[PDB]
């Protein structure tokens, strides 16, 4: 399984971006598709998550700005970035949540909750400057 | 352990089993019915070996045994169960309830003449090494005195479908030297979940001797119809394989038989010899010439090699594993050798 | 002589089932014929007396 | 200890018959003889078990046999890589296996 | 369990006197094959069993799924002969992630060719030397004298056929005794003198529950009539006897 | 029933036993038939002491 | 199938060693585990054999010295060598006897006798000096 990402780049403060995360070997439907930013030398602080359908779940400090969507045709999650602020400067990871039958663990039957993270891509550094 | 040799050597005595050896075959309530069950029971009026000094030799255990004791000073302590009964196999050990009722199915290294030990208790000489414990159960504490009769303890030793089932009943008695006439049924006490193969046993008795005796009979697979009364107590039983009147009783589901003709079984003369006759020719049939053959004909023009007038060792087909898919219609895939074609 | 227990129990259960319907048919048909001989016997006993 | 023929040199293509002596306890009576082939430094590889039977991955020209207390090899169409000692392993002779000395072939 | 017993000496853990949450078995998907004889493979929760048996072991190579009532072979006939009247079933799933060793668990003995065969459900740890030719062998190995164990051979990349399907045989006996172990049900209040649908420790039916005057013995849990139909039950929570 | 369907075969007889009292009914019915023949012959000819 | 060997080394007369032969692709149980010594330029004089269980089979000339055992846990055959003599100086091969269904030969059904030899390891030189 491989996950390729793009969209991050050097822009002035208050700009706009489009984060693209394409998944090969699995889709945006199989498991929860979360968004986390890992600030340089800090934890990976969860940003948002698009579920298998219809979510507007955001963090307390970023409410009302981030917009999450998918093109299922090309199996791509788009994270459109508008009205930048200081704290969004980080490396962003599109995280694949542990899918159903996580590593064939012999206890969880079709409970898709499983609130941990499976393998993801390599991440894009998104800097506000 | 110490081997006691100051023992009088007499031949076994025999008595009449009367109506002993009936137990509850199941845990289900029935009333005002006669229910026929096929299980291991002590036959009515069976030839029972009778033991009484300090009389306690080694006895056989065949399909199972019926054990009953008439005692006044509680000399019996427990039993050793096994295949060899010398720590070579798994054994059932029952110690007296003076400490706690203990049935321990641990793997013990027994002495070559094992016996529980003890008027105050001092000695403990049952085992030395003790590991590989697999099962333990402890019943509520009581006390069996360690030094006509009043207390009867009855035991049944079974090896059925993973359970070693122990039954016991305590009743008054009024005989001096025999089993009373009258009826009683053995109630289940505990269902012990140990699937061991018990073929041998030894009786533990409790220096001085007390006043007591015990009786051992033997069980065989027989069909009994047990009569349950309204209250729920089994009050009689018939061993239908003891004699033809009991056979009639077994067939008719009743203890009273009317005038008439009753069909109870079927007589058949049994064969005494096995006569096998096949053709005189012993030449090996050329299945080798078929299977070993370097080249086979294709699927459209397939060959047809006829085999006749010989004996064909199908063993080389049956026992071989090289044949990946041997899924066989028509006849059995393994026991082909017992037919003529 | 031909079949082993693991396949024989299902295939023989089918064969026993069929032969038992045939024997049941014989006995039931035999019961109806016996009823006819019984009726004739009642006629014979009445005719006899 | 079964005795085998000494080293010889020859021509490819024709048949060479190497006979090796033994005792009646193992070779004469029992029939679990097998033969091997090894290259100096490498472990011996199977050529023929039971002599008549031939494992796969081996050229079909190799053939062996036993006659009384003697075991015979009827090898056909020798080649260049064939230069290797041939080892005779009979039955385990009442649970004590024994072998032959070895026949080193040479070619021109 | 961290480690299971081998297929010739397979363990036998009897479970009794508790509530059996079969949900963790029914809803689970990690079980590769749940092909279930005897009872329905999904609705295990709606029965009460007299006794439940759990023979768990490991089989690979051939006979990966030849453990079935009315089956024959080297593994299913000479090491563990599942009876032809078998009531229960088999959970099997490959254990490559854990049970298969990084090299090979050469620790599952499977004892090919013991003497002739095996009847149902006897575990035989007996290591007597098998003889087929010269009889002089007496506990000693010779010309035609074998020691029969010859353990399994598994590797992480064995392949699906040679992959260890961890067998767990839930062998149920539904008509042996009063039921002791079963499913996680809500358990409602007892209602008398009304037409109800009842489930008394696995005994199911529709009827009216009344007070009984039958003198049940302390170990005895239910009764049947002359018709061999149920007509009395001891309540499983309070040891009161009811006629049904 | 056992002899006719599973003649001289214990395993087959045990398989038939899985149908319960069908065998007993056939034998009872046939024993009753034999009784009916002894009874009817005895009313027609054995009507005199 | 692979066979790795160890234990051979330069020793004075009368010492002790322990030969270890670990088998990958098969165990010590599947097929007979034999011992052969190959003297430089001589035949394969059979030394010993460990069966699937419980054997003390040795050659006529080496009786009462060689001891054969297995650790089945780690799949290792041990041949503990005490009181060396001259003739034991050879290259030792742990030999795998032709297992059941030997090279899928289409005649032998579960007869494990099959007294021939399958593939082996590379051999250890054991010298008495
Ligand atoms: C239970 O133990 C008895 C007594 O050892 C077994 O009967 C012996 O079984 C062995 C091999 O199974 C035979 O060699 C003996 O000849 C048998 N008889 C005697 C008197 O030793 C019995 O087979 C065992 N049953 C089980 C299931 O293990
Ligand atoms: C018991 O068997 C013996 C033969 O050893 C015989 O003499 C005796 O009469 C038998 N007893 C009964 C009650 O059958
Ligand atoms: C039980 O375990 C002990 C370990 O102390 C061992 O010596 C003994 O042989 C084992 N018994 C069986 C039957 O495996
Ligand atoms: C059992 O039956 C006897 C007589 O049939 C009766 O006296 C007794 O009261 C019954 N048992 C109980 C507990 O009522
Ligand atoms: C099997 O093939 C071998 C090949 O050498 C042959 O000698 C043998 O005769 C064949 N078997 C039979 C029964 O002919």
């Amino acid at each position: 399984v491989q996950l390729v990402e793009s969209g991050g780049g050097l822009i002035q403060a208050g700009g706009s971006l489009r984060l693209s995360c394409a998944a090969s070997g699995f889709g945006v439907r199989n498991n929860y598709m979360s968004w986390v930013r890992q600030a340089p030398g800090k934890g990976l602080e969860w940003v948002s998550v698009i579920y298998s359908g219809g979510t507007t779940y955001y963090a307390d400090s970023v409410k009302g700005r981030f917009t999450i969507s998918r093109d299922n045709s090309k199996n791509t999650v788009f994270l459109q970035m508008n009205s930048l602020r200081a704290e969004d400067t980080a490396v962003y990871y599109c995280a694949r949540e542990g899918d159903v039958e996580g590593f064939s663990d012999l206890w969880s039957g079709y409970s898709r909750d499983r609130y941990y993270f499976d393998y993801w891509g390599q991440g894009t550094l998104v800097t506000v400057s | 352990c110490v081997n006691l040799t100051t023992r009088t050597q007499l031949p076994p005595a025999y008595t009449n089993s009367f109506t002993r050896g009936v137990y509850y075959p199941d845990k289900v309530f029935r009333s005002s019915v006669l229910h026929s069950t096929q299980d291991l029971f002590l036959p009515f009026f069976s030839n029972v070996t009778w033991f009484h000094r300090f009389d306690n030799p080694v006895l056989p255990f065949n399909d199972g045994v019926y054990f009953a004791s008439t005692e006044k000073s509680n000399i019996i302590r427990g039993w050793i169960f096994g295949t060899t009964l010398d720590s070579k196999t798994q054994s059932l050990l029952i110690v007296n309830n003076a400490t706690n009722v203990v049935i321990k199915v641990c793997e013990f290294q027994f002495c070559n003449d094992p016996f529980l030990g003890v008027w105050m208790e001092s000695e403990f000489r049952v085992y030395s090494s003790a590991n590989n414990c697999t099962f333990e159960y402890v019943s509520q504490p009581f006390l069996m005195d360690l030094e006509n009769f009043k207390n009867l303890r009855e035991f049944v030793f079974k090896n059925i479908d993973g359970y070693f089932k122990i039954y016991s009943k305590h009743t008054p008695i009024n005989l001096v030297r025999d089993l009373p006439q009258g009826f009683s049924a053995l109630e289940p006490l505990v269902d012990l979940p140990i699937g061991i193969n018990i073929t041998r046993f030894q009786t533990l008795l409790a220096w001085t001797a007390g006043a007591a005796a015990y009786y051992v009979g033997y069980l065989q697979p027989r069909t009994f119809l047990l009569k349950y009364n309204e209250n729920g107590t089994i009050t009689d039983a018939v061993d239908c394989a003891l004699d033809p009147l009991s056979e009639t009783k077994c067939t008719l589901k009743s203890f009273t038989v009317e005038k008439g003709i009753y069909q109870t079984s079927n007589f058949r003369v049994q064969p005494t010899e096995s006569i096998v006759r096949f053709p005189n020719i012993t030449n090996l049939c050329p299945f080798g010439e078929v299977f070993n053959a370097t080249r086979f004909a294709s699927v459209y023009a397939w060959n047809r090699k006829r085999i006749s007038n010989c004996v064909a060792d199908y063993s080389v087909l049956y026992n071989s594993a090289s044949f990946s898919t041997f899924k066989c219609y028509g006849v059995s895939p393994t026991k082909l050798n017992d037919l003529c074609f | 002589s031909r079949l082993d227990p693991p396949e024989a129990e299902v295939q023989i259960d089918r064969l026993i089932t069929g032969r038992l319907q045939s024997l049941q048919t014989y006995v039931t048909q035999q019961l109806i014929r016996a009823a006819e001989i019984r009726a004739s016997a009642n006629l014979a006993a009445t005719k006899m007396s | 200890v079964l005795t085998q023929p000494a080293s010889v040199s020859g021509s490819p293509g024709q048949s060479i018959t190497f006979s090796c002596t033994g005792t009646s306890s193992d070779v004469g009576g029992y029939n679990y003889v097998s033969w091997y082939q090894q290259y100096p430094g490498k472990a011996p590889k199977l050529l023929i078990y039971d002599v008549t039977n031939r494992p796969s991955g081996v050229s079909d020209r190799f053939s062996g046999s036993k006659s009384g207390n003697t075991a015979s090899l009827t090898i056909s169409g020798l080649q260049a890589e064939d230069e290797a000692d041939y080892y005779c392993s009979s039955f385990t002779s009442s649970n004590t296996r024994v072998f032959g000395t070895g026949t080193k072939v040479t070619v021109l | 369990a961290t480690r299971f017993a081998s297929v010739y000496a397979w363990n036998r853990k009897r479970i009794s006197n508790c509530v059996a949450d079969y949900s963790v078995l029914y809803n689970s998907a990690s079980f590769s094959t749940f092909k279930c004889y005897g009872v329905s493979p999904t609705k295990l929760n709606d029965l009460c069993f007299t006794n439940v048996y759990a023979d768990s072991f490991v089989i690979r190579g051939d006979e990966v799924r030849q453990i079935a009532p009315g089956q024959t072979g080297k593994i299913a006939d000479y090491n563990y002969k599942l009876p032809d009247d078998f009531t229960g079933c088999v959970i099997a799933w490959n254990s490559n992630n854990l049970d298969s060793k990084v090299g090979g668990n050469y620790n599952y003995l499977y004892r090919l060719f013991r003497k002739s065969n095996l009847k149902p459900f006897e575990r035989d740890i007996s290591t007597e030397i098998y003889q087929a030719g010269s009889t002089p062998c007496n506990g000693v190995e010779g010309f035609n004298c074998y020691f029969p164990l010859q353990s399994y051979g598994f590797q992480p990349t064995n392949g699906v056929g040679y992959q260890p399907y961890r067998v767990v045989v839930l062998s149920f006996e539904l008509l042996h005794a009063p039921a002791t172990v079963c499913g996680p049900k809500k358990s409602t209040n007892l209602v008398k003198n009304k037409c109800v649908n009842f489930n008394f420790n696995g005994l199911t039916g529709t009827g009216v529950l009344t007070e009984s005057n039958k003198k049940f013995l302390p170990f005895q849990q239910f009764g049947r009539d002359i018709a061999d139909t149920t007509d009395a039950v001891r309540d499983p929570q309070t040891l009161e006897i009811l006629d049904i | 029933c056992t002899m006719y369907i599973c003649g001289d075969s214990t395993e087959c007889s045990n398989l038939l036993l899985q149908y319960g009292s069908f065998c007993t009914q056939l034998n009872r019915a046939l024993t009753g038939i034999a009784v009916e023949q002894d009874k009817n012959t005895q009313e027609v000819f054995a009507q005199v002491k």
